[PDB]
């Protein structure tokens, strides 16, 4: 719990997001 | 893939790199961040503010480079000119000049103003061949407009300063005679401008095979980025965690790279295979969407007729000869250059022998066509041959103190019945007859047509023509459909209605009517006689003209159909032996014992990672090789071809992982860089 | 939508008729039928209880059948804290405690084999077992019957004459209930 | 001893099938709206009364229904959790659960989990265990029933909009179908030494000087619910290898037949509904399967056992660390597996006392979806996701447009069948991770080593898939642990049924086509194997890394 640790974890957070936001826009992406 | 098409794909390919033109690709946009990534891990080992040996990480960023850019590289072939250009019309729109007017009656101030600087209530002067600047309306002056681009015909129409032909139209050009017009649009919103908004701005969906790749692409790559992203809690917890480097590129190498690039595979070789048919695509997709396609909106003249509409059968008028009617003909419309008159002189000529009467330079005034008499015509010697529409011919004879038939009359309206406009013809004060201009079908069309009928392909004929000859030529052709006089707009929005029913739409134009209804279909082929708007708005041409070529086009995407369901059963057998293959190597540093899940007795994980990006690149780069070979395209039912590609393909796809990772491996140990 | 009416409804609904209903039924039923199993299937002396038929209890004198080790909270066989030592196989102190077992089980039966069954050194499950295959309540024979003074014969045919075979052979194993094992030796001491 | 398991798993089976023949053809009656032969009088009276008029619903109204009832269920099982002081049949006095475990506790039961970070002696009473965790036992089996029922109905009906009344579903299963065949159970449970009575405490005196207090609730009518529905809400703390719920081996097959009753007799009449049996089938082999052979893996680990007991002074390494001696290895291995592969959830043995691959092989299978035989009703519906995956991959792989059934599968089917698959394992990975990191959460381990970590995975990927087992080990009833699994269960249960109840809101409205070029059949083995890899691959993708650093790295070394 720590700068990397928390910078990983939003990382990894935004991409599950933008991840599950094109499957459910697949028509778009 | 001329050599400018291959430079042009290249850099659009490194100026698509940017994060905001890669977002719309899921696993390339992945690869991407663990590039950047690897870059500033590697240029901090460098720095020294990480421990590390930054070389590796320079080596992985690299071949990360190299695989983005070479899949950006192979969709800026596949697709980038896709879209729909309308280039020709803005040309049209930009390069127009109009001769503004002082005292509008008829002046003599021709001022060479820009047409796009003309407003609304400004007055304009446009003579033969000027292009109309922009639309408006006519207040003196009467010609014969070539308005082709908004029916799609040719025969010039008469715009008469005062009735209800009087609005011109900006693009259309003017023929006959000079015509002074009043704009009645500010340039923002003329026709030519809207059909401009309406071409570009008219996107193509995607192939429902490809959105479900898509899905399939987005589930695996959020399995994978789970995996390995939980990896390192886990790790941590077990001693030795796992190094942040190794993370990153161990999810940029787990994620199925492979059905990523295998759109661009498919679409690089559809686009060869039409090259083979001797139809142009320019999109990738268009060839998958010929298999699926369900409709086809046909256009007519010049598309499934000759686009002239040539001279047919001579009529008498009840009492002269067909040899009369024939010489009168042959000698008015003789110094004709349209196509029609042309064609009025051949059939003259062939079925009368009538080559006595052609004479270069004979003493004989040519009188041309005039829109104010309405009829051309020729006077050779103490005889007045005039030719044109049957109302111009009825008011000259009935202001020459004459009389006019009424059998004639009949003829004419026959002749309108079987789909051909009647050209009256006359000698002095006595009409002579009738010239049926009909519109020539290309060919064996039927045979083609009921071929595509039996293929499943319902056959509209959608044309800007009459009702009568639209469906003259409906019945003799053989198309279950056909709506006549339909304005640019009238086909855009019928492919829209078709296509909005889940189906695949598939347009076939010639012309610049055209270009909305084109630029919106699914499989839109141009003619290769038609315009350059045409031609700009299609996703593929058709170097033959010939307007049943969808048939050829369809068997060709329906073996790209075929060869991407082989390829994607490899793909999807590469991705997943590809991930037991790089996976056991990932837990060596955290568990000694866990090197006995390293079945192919890899190097490191280093090396097995470094392998992994490598082949990932490798195996993107080849998918086109193995996609432009094709595939035993045989008749075989959902089983039988699923367990066909199975076994080889999925085969291939299981050992095509172990090995390659393997030698690439062995190589890089041999070499000594890992 | 989920409209009140009908959801409050059938919720109450199937709260009273399986909440009430069915474990009145339940409990009438056992009671009527089977009185004995219901209550607990509790063992007498004629007024203090000595165990149910089903717990088993820490046996510790020489002259006892032991059962399996318990791993119950507070006291061995507590029927309050019932749960398993959940040991791994590579916990090292699942290995203490098996070594201490077996350590103290062959001192404890001398005169017996010096292999100890792996079910007397390993604990059960809930902690309150009162079964031990015929195997491993055999391997007890010598030492229970010198504190006894029985002849390995009377203890074989007692042993025998509590062991509960299943109804087929592969659904479950030949058991032993201690607690009436034992019972039913000091009545015979007796 | 290959015998005896063979023999085992055969006689499992095939009583198994049985039994579950009949009653599917007994369920096709209610998935086809038919009133059960000698019910149909008192379902008018009833439904008029309960105001339930049989209007039709559809996908939202059927799928707010569902939901109603489950929040309704948990606020009423919190308070009464909260506040068992107050309510009666409370022997010994005890006070009311926390609000973190109270909250656990509600979310566990009305999810049909029963997640138990509690001990049932000396936690809740009489009241709680009958009026609440009981209730809820019958109203979440009935739950997942009726969604599988609108999932069927989804599939079987042609061009409608309306997939039933979710009110007359959830009366008609557990009236006639959870509650008389519950009542039989715990009366032949009652026969064979369980408990049924509300006395107190019952003081002993060992035989010995010693004490004892033996627990007394009503034991059989809660045993036999939570085994028929999956359930797996054990009422003592260990859970069914208890003498008071599992007093004889014969109780315990009937328990077994009882946790795999229902799934079976769902794929049966799934069968029937469709008037095609072969689809079914296809479904039990596909199952069957995978059953088997895990079966065969994990009676094999525990045979062999600990190594470290042959050498400490035995004479057998079979690893009976945490089982009974009345029911075998064996037998305690096919508990293990069908427990978790059925989403059950009641455990006849310690599985963190099992070896490591008998370890991991309950817990891949809770992993995979629990898809095998899986949860009542639950298990199909997960099953029916994974089919469409299946039939979506192989029209990608042949070319052809997807189908199942006759009915054409959009791209909305395939998002939301890909969500449905992934909410779970999603789940499972990261709160296991959220553990890993805080402290909170690793320190509530028991055992060392990798074995800790399979402890961490395997609660939080029981409390996921609405399993409820756990290795028990695991201190989990801190306010951290209580809150994260109620998550997890909460989530895991309501996000896959709202994408089933979505897809079968898309499927019913469409229409069975004819046989093409592009239909490929859906039974035969080559669509079994299509299957059955879809499911394995999907799990092992998602997990090895996780298995890998757990039970294998534990077996290993
Ligand atoms: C290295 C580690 C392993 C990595 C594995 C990834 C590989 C996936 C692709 C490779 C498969 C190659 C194996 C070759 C299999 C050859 C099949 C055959 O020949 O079929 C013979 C008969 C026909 O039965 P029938 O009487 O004709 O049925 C009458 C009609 N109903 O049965 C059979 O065995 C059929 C067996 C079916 C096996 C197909 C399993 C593929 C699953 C793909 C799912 C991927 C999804 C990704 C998850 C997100
Ligand atoms: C409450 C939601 C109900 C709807 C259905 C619920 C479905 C499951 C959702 C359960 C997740 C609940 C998270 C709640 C966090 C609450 C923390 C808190 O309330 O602080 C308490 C006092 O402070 C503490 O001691 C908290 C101790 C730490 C809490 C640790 C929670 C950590 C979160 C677990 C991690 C994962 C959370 C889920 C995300 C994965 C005071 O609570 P209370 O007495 O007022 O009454 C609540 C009655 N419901
Ligand atoms: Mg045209």
């Amino acid at each position: 719990m720590s700068a990397g640790v928390i910078t990983g974890v939003l990382l990894v957070f935004l991409l599950l997001g933008y991840l599950v936001y094109a499957l459910i826009n697949a028509e778009a992406f | 893939f001329e050599p400018t098409l291959v430079v042009q794909a290249l850099k659009e390919a490194v100026k698509k790199l940017n994060p905001q033109a890669q977002w719309r690709n899921p696993v390339m946009f992945i690869v991407w961040i663990g590039s950047l990534l690897t870059t500033c891990i590697s240029i901090a080992m460098a720095s020294g503010a990480m421990p590390g040996n930054a070389l590796f990480s320079a080596a992985i960023s690299g071949w990360l480079w190299i695989t983005v850019l070479f899949a950006n590289f192979a969709e800026a072939l596949a697709e980038g000119r896709s879209k729909a250009q309308a280039n020709s019309l803005k040309g049209v729109k930009k390069t127009a000049f109009a001769r503004k007017l002082r005292e509008p009656k008829y002046g003599a101030a021709a001022d060479k103003v820009p047409a796009d600087q003309l407003r609304k209530g400004d007055i304009v002067l446009v003579e033969a061949g000027d292009i109309i600047p922009c639309d408006g309306e006519v207040i003196e002056g009467g010609a014969s407009v070539d308005e082709s681009a908004i029916t799609g015909e040719a025969a010039p129409v008469i715009r008469e300063s005062g009735g209800d032909f009087a609005s011109v139209t900006g693009g259309t050009r003017i023929l006959s005679d000079w015509l002074v017009i009043e704009c009645s649009v500010n340039p923002g919103e003329t026709f030519l401008d809207r059909m401009i908004a309406m071409v570009e701005g008219a996107q193509r969906r995607k192939t429902p095979n490809e959105i479900a790749l898509t899905i399939l692409l987005i589930a695996l790559t959020i399995v994978f980025l789970l995996a390995t992203a939980t990896l390192w809690p886990f790790s941590a917890w077990g001693g030795n965690a796992v190094s942040v480097t190794v993370l990153v590129a161990l999810l940029v190498c787990l994620i199925p790279t492979t059905i990523g690039g295998l759109l661009s595979a498919i679409g690089v070789a559809g686009m060869s295979r039409m090259l083979g048919a001797n139809v142009i695509a320019t999109s990738g997709r268009a060839v998958e969407a010929a298999g699926d396609v369900d409709v086809l909106l046909l256009d007519k003249t010049g598309t499934i007729t000759l686009g002239n509409r040539q001279a047919s059968e001579f009529i008498p008028a009840q009492g002269v000869d067909e040899k009369t009617l024939a010489d009168a003909a042959q000698l008015a419309s003789l110094a004709d250059e349209t196509p029609e008159g042309r064609s009025i002189v051949i059939l003259a000529k062939q079925r009368f022998n009538l080559r006595e009467r052609d004479v270069q330079s004979l003493h004989a005034t040519f009188v041309p066509f005039t829109a104010q008499s309405r009829m051309s015509g020729i006077n050779i010697d103490n005889r007045m041959i005039r030719k044109g529409s049957v109302d111009a011919i009825r008011r000259h004879v009935e202001a020459n103190g004459g009389h006019f038939p009424t059998d004639v009359d009949q003829k004419v309206d026959q002749v309108a019945r079987q789909g051909a406009t009647p050209l009256v013809v006359v000698e002095g004060s006595r009409v002579l007859g009738v010239i049926a201009l009909k519109d020539i079908v290309k060919g064996g069309i039927k045979e083609r047509f009921a071929q595509l009928r039996k293929m499943g392909i319902k056959t509209v004929m959608i044309t800007g023509d009459n009702r009568l000859t639209a469906a003259a030529i409906a019945a003799e052709a053989g198309v279950d459909d056909f709506l006549a006089e339909a304005t640019p707009e009238a086909k855009l929005a019928l492919i829209r209605q078709y296509q909005a029913e889940g189906r695949l739409v598939a347009m076939t134009g010639d012309g610049t009517n055209d270009a909305p209804a084109l630029a919106q279909a699914d499989v839109a082929v141009a003619m290769n006689s038609g315009t350059q708007a045409a031609k700009e708005a299609g996703n593929m041409v058709d170097l033959d003209s010939n307007p049943t070529k969808l048939i050829e086009v369809v068997h060709i995407g329906k073996q790209m159909l075929m060869t991407r369901g082989s390829l994607t059963t490899f793909s999807i057998a590469n991705d997943v032996a590809k991930y037991f293959a790089i996976i056991p190597a990932a837990f060596a540093a955290t568990y000694p014992q866990l090197n006995a899940l390293n079945i192919m007795c890899l190097h490191s994980p280093d090396s097995a990672i470094l392998s992994a990006v490598i082949f990932n690149a490798l195996i993107i780069v080849f998918l086109i090789p193995l996609a432009l070979k094709g595939v035993s395209y045989k008749p075989l039912t959902a089983s039988a071809m699923l367990r066909r590609n199975l076994w080889i393909y999925g085969l291939g796809g299981l050992l095509v992982p172990f090995i390659g990772i393997k030698v690439i491996d062995l190589l890089l140990t041999v070499c000594g860089l890992v | 939508m989920s409209g009140l009416r009908p959801a409050l409804s059938t919720f109450i609904f199937l709260l009273l008729i399986t909440g009430g209903v069915y474990p009145l039924l339940t409990t009438v039923l056992g009671q009527w039928w089977f009185p004995w199993q219901a209550n607990g299937s509790l063992i007498r002396e004629g007024d203090t209880v000595r165990g149910s038929a089903l717990i088993g209890q820490n046996f510790t004198g020489n002259g006892y059948f032991h059962g399996r080790p318990s791993a119950t909270a507070e006291m061995p066989y507590n029927p309050q804290a019932s749960g398993g030592s959940n040991l791994a196989v590579s916990n090292p102190e699942l290995d203490k405690l098996i070594a201490a077992r077996v350590a103290a089980l062959r001192a404890a039966n001398p005169d017996a084999s010096a292999s100890v069954p792996v079910e007397l050194v390993t604990a059960s499950a809930s902690g309150l077992d009162n079964n031990i295959t015929p195997q491993a309540a055999a391997w007890q024979i010598p030492r229970v019957a010198k504190a006894r003074n029985l002849s390995v014969e009377q203890l074989t045919q007692l042993i025998a004459k509590y062991s509960q075979q299943p109804l087929v052979k592969y659904i479950g194993q030949p058991v032993v209930n201690i607690v009436e094992l034992n019972l039913a030796l000091d009545k015979l001491d007796e | 001893m290959a015998a005896q398991g063979f023999l085992l798993i055969a006689t499992f089976l095939l009583v198994l099938m049985v039994l579950a023949r009949p009653l599917g053809s007994g369920l096709a009656r209610l998935i086809n709206d038919i009133p059960l032969p000698g019910t149909t009088g008192v379902e008018r009276v009833l439904f008029r009364a309960l105001g339930v008029s049989d209007r039709e619903m559809n996908w939202k109204q059927y799928l707010c229904a569902i939901l109603g009832l489950n929040m309704l269920g948990l606020a009423v099982l919190f308070f009464m959790l909260l506040g068992q002081h107050y309510l009666p049949l409370n022997p010994q006095q005890l006070p009311g659960l926390s609000w973190d475990l109270a909250l656990n506790t509600a979310v566990s039961f009305v999810t049909n989990t029963n997640w138990r970070s509690y001990s049932g002696e000396t936690t809740l009473s009489y009241f709680s265990q009958m009026a609440g965790l009981t209730v809820q036992n019958f109203l979440s089996a009935a739950s997942g029933i009726a969604v599988i029922f609108a999932l069927i109905r989804a599939f079987t009906r042609q061009s409608m909009s309306t997939l039933g009344n979710a009110w007359v579903d959830l009366l008609r299963i557990t009236l006639w179908v959870l509650v008389p065949v519950a009542l039989l159970i715990a009366l032949f449970f009652i026969q064979q030494g369980a408990l049924q009575n509300f006395l107190p405490y019952q003081a002993v005196n060992t035989v010995e000087g010693a004490q004892q207090l033996l627990p007394m609730g009503p034991v059989a009518s809660q045993e036999a619910i939570k085994m028929l529905g999956t359930n797996g809400g054990g009422f003592f703390n260990a859970n069914s290898s208890h003498p008071f719920e599992n007093p004889t081996a014969l109780t315990n097959f009937v328990q077994m037949l009882a946790i795999f009753l229902i799934p079976t007799a769902l794929c049966f009449a799934f069968g029937e509904v469709m008037g095609d049996r072969r689809q079914g089938r296809m479904l039990l082999w596909a199952m069957s399967v995978i059953f088997v052979i895990c079966v065969g893996v994990v009676m094999w680990a525990e045979v062999q056992g600990n190594p470290h007991l042959l050498a400490l002074g035995t004479d057998s390494s079979i690893n009976m660390e945490g089982k009974e001696s009345r029911f075998g290895v064996l037998v305690s291995s096919l508990f293990a597996v069908v427990t978790t592969a059925a989403s059950c959830g009641a455990v006849i043995a310690m599985h963190d006392s099992f070896t490591a691959l008998g370890g991991m092989v309950p817990m891949w299978l809770m992993q995979i979806g629990e898809v095998v035989f899986g949860g009542v009703g639950s298990g199909l519906y997960g099953m029916m996701l994974f089919v469409l995956l299946a039939v979506f991959i192989a029209g990608l792989m042949i070319g052809r447009t997807p189908e199942y059934l006759g009915k054409k599968i959009d791209v909305r089917e395939m998002k939301l069948t890909a969500l449905a698959i992934l909410v779970t394992p999603t789940l499972v990975l990261m709160g296991a991770a959220l553990a890993m990191m805080t402290d909170a959460g690793r320190s509530a381990m028991l055992n060392p080593g990798p074995h800790g970590f399979s402890e961490v995975l395997y609660a939080v990927s029981s409390a996921a898939n609405n399993n409820g087992s756990a290795f028990a080990g695991l201190s989990a009833n801190s306010p951290f642990w209580n809150c994260l699994l109620a998550f997890c269960m909460f989530v895991g249960r309501f996000g896959v049924i709202i994408p089933v109840m979505a897809i079968a809101g898309s499927l019913v409205s469409k229409k069975s086509q004819a046989a093409s070029s592009g239909t490929l059949p859906t039974h035969g083995p080559l669509f079994v194997g299509l299957l059955i890899g879809t499911v394995l691959l999907v799990g092992a993708l998602t997990f090895i890394p996780a298995l890998a650093l757990g039970p294998v790295a534990e077996y290993l070394s």
